[PDB]
């Protein structure tokens, strides 16, 4: 709440002149996009917590239905009583005209602020261009103010719509990234020393990922340990060389054991999955690229393969085709045909092939030579 | 001082609020069309039914609402009960009749009987306001209207509009072109033809005099020296090249009425702080933050790990051309890139990989058509990453070459 | 079919004597099952030949103090919701909720708690059929089955029989398997399936629309207008998901795409959608003719 | 058609009924109630860690969201049992807040709210004595002001059947506001902890604190209830080596759960009791005493005439098999004295076969049995020292003799040391016999022939065969090995092959007649590539006209014809050939 | 009268280059169906041949959509964004006669 810009001031100086004061009218609607880490909601809510534009905000991860997209926004903006309730969208248009007639809100523009709107996106049909109408639709001085992750060029509803006006937030520069990644609130150091970590680690870390919120996380991780050698020891440069060290480590390490205990025909019946996965061009007359992937075969040619590797006392009892059907839920195993029917479709492996090498190995089968080459 | 805040509420309101400015341009002859057409349908008991189809932004509510208010100005307030809907909120049948309820003042009689035959309910609304009488109906966005399971309110008002004889003008205003070919059988053979009209732009200029007179300080006065000064301002961009060839610019890409408010909204939000008259290029500027290329943006702010990935991807287009791809291809091409360089900076393992792909899905610049490693698709074009990895401003060497290679 | 069947049963199947004793073998093991089930197991048990004969007998001599929910499954008309309504209406003597399958299953679980020594056993009579089972179908089934209370009995025909049942599925009805043969054809089946010597009529497509919402029968509309205005094209392969999914989207029928994915699997188990793969691997939709088509929403408009 | 008729206990059916079914309610209660407990008594070490982390990870809250992934096992069968004692102890020694969901009750987001806000509402106001999202962070509000505000926790059962998209929206709303509600989650992974980040993408997965958790791999669960159940001489029933082993091997090769163990446990104590009338007394030795002295003759002849007490009667003198044949009044006696004897053998059995088993698992390699399970099984398939690996294991036991063998005679004579007065009176007074060689073991040839006397007085005193070493030993055995493999593990797909291939029952049929059906499949499998159909029926038309004339042609054709389609109506029905669409007709060979 | 010719006659020249672009690709194919990457590379091409600027594909988009919203074409969705399989909702002499009068 305390930082407004941290140096991202054209952007927020003309969304700031664009809003203008309370008693004439604004745009219908106003479209941001820019990446996750951007501070598109950062911005947004310190510059609407300096004016007091009187405003709702709303999140529509939140709101998976429509009754409570439109019931939270309608109960927030009276308080600016009862759940006022609305089952569809006119009336929520009904209500909104008795609702914004109050001597806060008569003039001024209202604000419905919609967050992460990609997922109003799959909502309705109806809802989006609805929303994006407001401005004429009651009548009432409103201002839908949206930002997003995704652009506009897929957001649109293949009919046309009244077009947003559409502003970038940009992506934070290098030196910015100096700057507003935390020169303000070191507590213990000089900020010339915690700008100097910081300096010396994300001029090495400027090619992973430029999210504000992990690079902040990953700081304050590795600050105090690079802070404990200095107020133990004792010169940058010696730890510098001392922390990138520990900095190549814990960017790669930045998941126990693959190994899982199976009952004994479980895992024959994966090794026979994977071996009728991995090379089949009908080479079973053989021994009885890689890199696409798994392809797809019937269930019979895995019960002769399955008889094939197991010692020959095996029954096609009940348990064995309820122990291959329970193989699926736990997702070792896959059905490419979604509905093909109950007789024995495609089933296509799903298994990472170290720990196919694994659960071979525990009991008694090497099979790399005989699995692709 | 007084100018600067009355110019930006007096000219904010028909800018982008699209109030009623009485300036109407290319649109007389249609209006005339329209215009005795209302008033015979409303000055006496007959019904016809007249259709309206243009391209979205231009046009037709401005035009509807603008003889509606001229034709009410005239009196004997003639009793007409104008009923306004719009497509995209009355969505079903049952909403739509308990908002012609709505609009109508029905509740004073309780009405509370859900009638099967929905001529009964229709002619029942009427025939009670009959007894209480022209209502005119003003159906917006009819393309979505048209979507009905029974097409109920289209096909009742035609026989209501026919047969009942109560004053009744069913304007259709629509988007879509085909408002016929899209109506069913029974209603479009039925009573959807009267006379059609048809909505488009002009010439450039004159398109340029509707930028001037769209601009310019109206006949009503905030102060008239301010009114003078700023619209011989007006004048004064409009003759000069560089704004003609940013209008012309804009011409080409939008005939639509509604982009130029928007052109030119930004440039008065920029105006008011100093230089209250403005310059040609504070209107190129304004025209420069309406963007262009959406998409490079996005690709333009990637960290290295997804240009590199990504072009890895346009790789996968120039060898084993047009597979929706899945991880390992992607991989393999990284770590062949990154076995022909020597440097061991970027042989970034395994999972760490993934992570670049699923903050890329958030993108959608890559698309889903087994769960991780299957079947993406890219979607995109070569030239603007092109473009995009030498704007990038900390663009390595390493991947430069690997753009030259490609 | 029926000139078919009026050579049926003509002269002489060539045993009689074996025939009746070995079902004749099989009257001895029903106490066993009686007291089998009393303690809460269940019995499937399979066979060769016919053998709901042996299950009405087994009912008639020694059901006749209890409630029997007698399911046939060789029939189309039966899915669970219909053994829900019925065992709702016809033994707990009044009728249940109407909103969701869940809430009613939910319902009639928690009627049974509470009064003790109800005492209703159902026994169903081909639990593997192409309309009883289901994820959705035979987990119902199973929930149901797996309290102290009910008594489920069984029959399963078919070669894969055993593989609609996982552990966590096995372990609500405990489950163990006779062995029986009778070698009895399979009259019920047989009769009341289909011939092939001679699509679906009406009746059917009648039952699935008053079973289902009025906004799915707003999807089939959709769904038959694109296939009926298109009939005479020979390159026309069927709607893709996506262009179905957005056609649906705009007149505001379906939210989501689990909804209408869940919709269409769930018709694609009448039989009136068929997926067919094209060469891009994407399924393509085509149901099973032309002229019954334009009978029922020619009817169902007037 | 599911038609209903509305209508408008004690029956078992010599062996009479009445305490003999309270014998096995009485049993199968008591096996099944102390199944419960020791259940319970084992993850007391799991979920106790669990207590702590889940204390720490609260408190310290004045962003971030911890989960406890547990790696439960492959068996899903008893999963609910350990959700029930963990849903116990969080309910006890942590908050009343403790609610749980089924990834079956929820496909997507309306279900998840409404069915957890309806468990937290009825949790909350049983203890303290509906869509809508912020109203359950305003029962938090309400309900709970007070006590430290205590966590309340969810627990998903599937991590795995759960769908991507409701989970994400979940945690997103979750990890939005737990300013108020802190909401700590704890999924149980079926698999492993790979899958964690396999269904959840990683904006969501990096937004909390994972801390995983094992659990009792299943091996050492069931040595436990194995070992406790019918290991010991408490429950009176005993079972078979042959008839276990069946049991154990469904166990370790197919299904890996324990609920299915004592469902077959209990399968075999409800079909021995069906079984033989000498099983009643079946109990304790007093509750065996009570009425073997009043009993029906007829069941006394059968406790003559059982082949292991004919055995016991061809070993012994006439003048008392004379009195001993008939009379009831010393077969009493004689028989009260054999079950002290089967009484007997079972508690010196045990508990040195327990001696032996730590003896033995002391070794290097362990060559007899890995386990406790299978230690009962080598010293009862052959005899056990004719058989090679005890020979092995005397062969291993000579030089093995240093002070690791005699620590170890030390660590496993404590372990019976705790066992030697709950034994607390031996049969052979065999605890202070042995304890009297082991009380020199404080004070390296004395390891060699103490050794030798040790497993000498042992083995070849107790450590024998049940069967031919006891008579009277068929009340407490039950054997009948592949007639409860088939009610407990059937295959229909051999069943169909049989009696398809070979429908001889018992009149000429091995190698023609009485079928119509195995004709059918056995004339489609004598061309065995693919078939057509009209010559397909005129072969069968060939096959039963040679039938006919073993014993016109078109009213033939015509009733050969339709049981011909009376039959391929069921060979399609029953997972053999599928209709081949479009062609003029054909059929295919689905199944080899 | 029908409206398309008219709507076709007052269309902006990106979008009657568009048209040209659909035509060229549907001279090239032989087909109804074209993909928006090879119509873009036709756009490309005529905006090069005609002294235009360069036609970025957010105003591509932009004028796909005002012609699909216009009913000149019939479309895919934007969020297919690419891979928009376009058909032609008028006829193709229709076309020509609209941009040939002139
Ligand atoms: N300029 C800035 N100065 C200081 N902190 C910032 C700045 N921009 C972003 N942040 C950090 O980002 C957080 C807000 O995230 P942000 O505003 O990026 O969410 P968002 O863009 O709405 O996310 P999404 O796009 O995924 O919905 C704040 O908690 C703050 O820590
Ligand atoms: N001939 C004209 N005279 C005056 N203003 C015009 C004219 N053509 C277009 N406009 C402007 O274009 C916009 C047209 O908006 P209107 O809602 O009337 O039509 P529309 O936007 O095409 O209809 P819809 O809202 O259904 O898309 C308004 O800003 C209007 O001021």
């Amino acid at each position: 709440l305390e930082n407004v810009v941290l140096c991202r001031e054209s952007q927020v100086s003309i969304l700031q002149s664009l809003f203008g004061e309370r008693h004439h009218f604004s745009f219908p609607s106003i479209f941001i996009y820019g990446h996750t880490a951007s501070g598109k909601t950062y911005v947004t809510q310190t510059l609407l917590k300096t004016l007091e534009l009187p405003h709702v905000f709303v999140n529509c991860v939140e709101c998976f239905t429509l009754r409570l997209l439109l019931e939270q926004i309608l109960n927030k903006l009276n308080h600016l009583s009862t759940e006022i309730t609305c089952e569809t969208f006119n009336d929520f248009v009904r209500l909104f005209k008795q609702v914004t007639t109050a001597e806060n809100l008569k003039d001024q523009t209202v604000y419905i602020v919609l967050d992460k709107a990609e997922y109003l996106r799959d909502m309705e049909a109806n809802l989006l261009p609805g929303f994006l109408r407001l401005q004429e639709l009651a009548d009432r001085n409103v201002t839908v103010l949206f930002l997003s992750e995704i652009v506009w060029e897929k957001f649109r509803p293949n009919t046309g719509c009244f077009e947003p006006f559409v502003l970038y937030f940009p992506d934070y520069s290098i030196g910015n990234l100096q700057k507003i990644l935390s020169h303000d609130h070191p507590p213990e150091y000089s900020a010339d020393f915690y700008a100097a970590y910081i300096n010396i680690l994300l001029g090495v870390f400027y090619t992973v990922c430029r999210d504000l919120k992990e690079l902040r996380h990953l700081a304050v991780l590795n600050f105090p340990k690079y802070c404990e050698p200095v107020v133990k020891g004792e010169d940058t440069r010696k730890l510098w060389r001392n922390i990138e060290p520990h900095l190549k480590k814990a960017m790669q390490t930045v998941s126990a054991h693959t190994h899982v205990e199976l009952p004994y025909y479980s895992k024959f019946i994966l090794i026979a999955a994977y071996l009728a996965s991995y090379n089949p061009a009908r080479t079973d007359k053989r021994f009885f690229n890689h890199l696409l992937g798994p392809k797809p075969f019937p269930l019979d040619r895995l019960l002769a393969i399955l008889y094939s590797i197991v010692d020959s006392r095996v029954a096609p009892t009940a348990n064995i085709f309820s122990q291959i059907t329970s193989l699926v839920t736990l997702q070792l195993l896959t059905l490419v045909g979604h509905d093909d029917q109950l007789d024995g479709p495609k089933y296509k492996c799903t298994v990472s092939l170290d720990f196919i090498r694994a659960i071979a190995r525990t009991v008694n089968f090497d099979i790399i030579k005989y699995l692709y080459d | 001082t007084e100018c600067l805040s009355q110019v930006q509420r007096i000219l904010r309101e028909r800018f982008c609020r699209q109030s009623p400015h009485s300036n109407l341009f290319g649109v007389q002859v249609q209006y005339k069309h329209l215009s005795e057409l209302l008033k015979r349908t409303a000055l006496h008991g007959e019904s016809n039914s007249v259709l309206i189809i243009g391209p979205r932004g231009s046009g037709k509510t401005m035009l509807i609402n603008h003889a509606l208010k001229e034709l009410m100005e005239i009196e004997e307030s003639e009793n007409v009960l104008q009923v306004h809907l719009n497509g995209l909120l009355q969505i079903n049948d049952k909403i739509a009749l308990k908002e012609i309820t709505r609009q109508l003042n029905l509740e004073n009689v309780v009405g509370d009987k859900v009638f099967g035959s929905f001529a009964e309910n229709l002619s029942f609304l009427l025939e009670a306001l009959k007894k209480g009488c022209p209502v005119i109906f003003i159906l917006d966005e009819f393309d979505l209207f048209a979507h009905h399971k029974n097409q109920t309110l289209l096909y009742n008002l035609f026989d209501i509009s026919q047969s009942a004889q109560t004053p009744i003008a069913v304007i259709g205003l629509t988007c879509r072109l085909d408002i016929l070919e899209l109506l069913e059988k029974r209603v479009k053979s039925r009573f959807s033809h009267r006379q059609i009209h048809l909505m488009n732009s002009f010439g450039f200029p004159q398109y340029v005099k509707i930028f001037k007179e769209q601009l310019s300080l109206p006949a009503e006065f905030p102060d008239k020296v301010f009114a003078e000064k700023w619209n011989e301002n007006v004048q004064y961009l409009s003759e000069d090249r560089s704004v003609q060839e940013v209008l012309q610019k804009h011409f080409n890409i939008s005939k639509n009425l509604r982009s130029l408010h928007m052109l030119l909204m930004l440039a008065l939000n920029r105006v008011t702080a100093s230089h209250p008259f403005m310059t040609a290029v504070d209107l190129m500027e304004a025209s420069q933050l309406c963007s262009m290329d959406s998409k490079a943006n996005i690709v333009h702010g990637l960290s290295v790990l997804e240009i590199c990935l990504i072009i890895a991807m346009k790789h996968l287009n120039d060898i084993y051309e047009e597979e929706p791809f899945n991880f390992q291809m992607v991989y393999n091409e990284f770590q062949k890139f990154v076995q022909r360089k020597a440097h061991s900076v970027y042989n970034f393992e395994k999972p760490v990989v993934m992570k670049a792909f699923e903050h890329l899905q958030q993108l959608e610049l890559i698309k889903p058509m087994e769960r991780e490693y299957q079947l993406m698709k890219l979607l995109l074009d070569n030239t603007q990453i092109m473009n995009a990895l030498q704007k990038y401003p900390n663009c390595p060497t390493d991947v430069r070459q690997w753009a030259t290679s490609s | 079919q029926q000139t078919l069947r009026n050579l049926l049963s003509k002269v002489s199947p060539s045993f009689s004597a074996e025939l009746k004793q070995l079902n004749q073998q099989y009257e001895k093991l029903f106490h066993k099952w009686m007291l089998q089930l009393h303690l809460g197991f269940n019995i499937v048990l399979y066979g060769l030949g016919s053998k709901r004969d042996l299950l009405e007998r087994f009912r008639t001599t020694m059901l006749q103090d209890s409630i029997h929910v007698v399911i046939n499954g060789f029939f189309p008309g039966i899915s669970v919701k219909s053994v829900l309504n019925s065992i709702t209406e016809e033994v707990l003597d009044h009728m249940g909720t109407f909103r969701s399958i869940l809430d009613q299953l939910d319902w009639i679980v928690n009627k049974f708690k509470e009064d003790s020594s109800l005492e209703l056993f159902l026994l169903i009579h081909n639990l593997d059929s192409q309309m009883l089972r289901g994820e959705k179908s035979q987990q119902i089934i199973g929930q149901l089955s797996s309290l102290h209370n009910i008594y489920l009995i069984a029959s399963i025909d078919h070669l894969n029989a055993p593989l609609m049942w996982d552990h966590a599925k096995q372990s609500l009805f405990n489950w163990l398997w006779y062995e029986t043969t009778t070698y009895s054809p399979y009259t019920e089946e047989t009769s009341y399936e289909n011939s092939l010597l001679v699509s679906l009529p009406l009746s059917s497509l009648t039952h699935v629309l008053r079973s289902l919402t009025p906004n799915a029968r707003g999807i089939f509309r959709l769904l038959i207008k694109y296939q009926l205005d298109n009939q005479d094209n020979p390159s026309y392969i069927g709607l893709s998901f996506q262009d179905f999914y957005q056609q649906c989207r705009e007149a505001f029928l379906v939210n989501s795409d689990l909804t209408l994915r869940a919709q269409l699997t769930e018709f694609r188990d009448h039989k009136l959608i068929r997926t067919k793969k094209g060469t891009d691997g994407v399924e393509y939709l085509l149901i099973p003719d032309n002229g019954t088509l334009t009978d029922f929403l020619e009817k169902e408009e007037e | 058609g599911c038609f209903v008729f509305k209508p408008n206990e004690d029956y078992f059916n010599p062996e009479d009924s009445k305490l003999r079914f309270e014998t096995y309610q009485l049993i199968w209660q008591q096996m099944k109630s102390e199944n419960e407990r020791l259940q319970e008594e084992l993850n007391k070490n799991l979920f106790d860690n669990l207590i702590e982390f889940l204390q720490k990870s609260h408190s310290g809250f004045q962003r971030e969201i911890p989960t406890a992934a547990l790696v439960l096992g492959v068996n899903v069968t008893d999963h609910d049992l350990t959700f029930g004692s963990l849903t116990e102890a969080l309910q006890n020694n942590v908050t009343p807040y403790v609610v749980s969901l089924q990834a079956k009750d929820c496909p997507d987001m309306k279900h998840f709210l409404q069915k957890l806000i309806s468990q937290l509402m009825d949790c909350c106001v049983d203890i303290k004595s509906q869509k809508t999202d912020p109203k359950m962070l305003s029962k938090k509000r309400t309900t709970s002001s007070q006590w430290q505000s205590p966590p309340v926790v969810v627990i998903l059962k599937d991590m795995e059947s759960f769908a991507t998209k409701v989970l994400q929206d979940f945690i997103i709303i979750s990890s939005q506001h737990l300013h108020e509600f802190p909401l700590i989650l704890i999924f149980g992974i079926a698999t492993s902890p790979i899958i964690i980040h396999r269904l959840l993408p990683h904006a969501v997965s990096s937004l909390l604190c994972i801390e995983l958790f094992q659990s009792l791999s299943c091996k050492e669960h069931l040595t436990t209830v194995l070992d406790k159940l019918l290991l010991t001489t408490q429950f009176p029933f005993k079972i078979n080596e042959k008839v276990l082993q069946v049991l154990t091997n469904i166990f370790l090769y197919h299904d890996f759960s324990v609920q299915n163990f004592i469902k077959g446990l209990q399968l075999s104590l409800l079909e021995h009791f069906y079984s033989q009338p000498l099983s009643v007394l079946c109990c304790n030795l007093p509750e065996a005493k009570r009425r073997i002295n009043f009993l029906s003759n007829n069941q006394c002849e059968n406790i003559r005439r059982l082949p292991s007490f004919r055995r016991y009667v061809e070993k012994q003198a006439s003048e008392k098999q004379v009195a001993l044949l008939t009379n009831e009044r010393y077969l009493k006696e004689e028989t009260q004295l054999l079950l002290e004897n089967l009484h007997v053998y079972h508690m010196n059995y045990f508990l040195v076969l327990r001696c032996l088993h730590k003896f033995t698992s002391s070794l290097p390699k362990y060559p007899l049995g890995r386990q406790i399970r299978e230690l009962y099984c080598t010293c009862l398939e052959k005899n056990i020292w004719d058989s090679e690996e005890y020979a092995s294991v005397l062969q291993l036991l000579r030089m093995l003799a240093k002070d690791e063998l005699m620590t170890i005679l030390e660590k496993c004579f404590k372990v019976f040391k705790s066992y030697c007065e709950n034994h607390l009176g031996s049969t052979a007074k065999r605890i202070e016999e042995f304890l009297a060689q082991f009380q020199s073991l404080d004070e390296k040839f004395e390891v060699l022939r103490e050794n030798v006397v040790n497993f000498i007085d042992c083995l070849v005193r107790e450590y024998l065969l049940p069967p031919e070493t006891q008579p009277l030993h068929e009340v407490v055995y039950f054997s009948a090995a592949h007639a409860l493999r088939e009610h407990l593990n059937a295959a229909p797909r051999i069943a169909l092959h049989t009696a398809l291939n070979n429908p001889y029952y018992y009149l000429k049929n091995e190698a023609n007649i009485a079928p119509d059906i195995c004709i059918a499949y056995k004339l489609h499998l004598e061309c065995s590539r693919l078939i057509n159909l009209v010559d397909w029926s005129e072969a069968f038309a060939t096959v039963v006209t040679a039938a006919e004339k073993m014993d016109t042609s078109e009213e033939m054709n015509e009733i050969i014809h339709a049981r011909f389609i009376r039959a391929v109506s069921e060979l399609e029905l029953l997972g053999f050939i599928k209709p081949t669409k479009q062609k003029t007709d054909h059929v295919a060979r689905l199944t080899w | 009268s029908s409206s398309y010719i008219t709507a076709i006659k007052n269309s902006s020249v990106l979008e009657q280059s568009f048209l040209r672009a659909i035509l060229a690709e549907f001279r090239r194919s032989g087909l109804e169906e074209a993909t928006f990457q090879q119509i873009y590379s036709q756009h490309v091409a005529l905006c090069r041949m005609e002294g235009l600027p360069y036609p970025t594909m957010s105003e591509t988009m932009a004028v796909c959509s005002h012609l699909g919203s216009c009913r000149l074409l019939l479309v895919e969705p934007s969020r297919n964004d690419l891979l928009l399989r376009v058909r032609l909702n008028v006829s193709q002499d229709d076309v020509l006669y609209a941009l040939k009068d002139e």
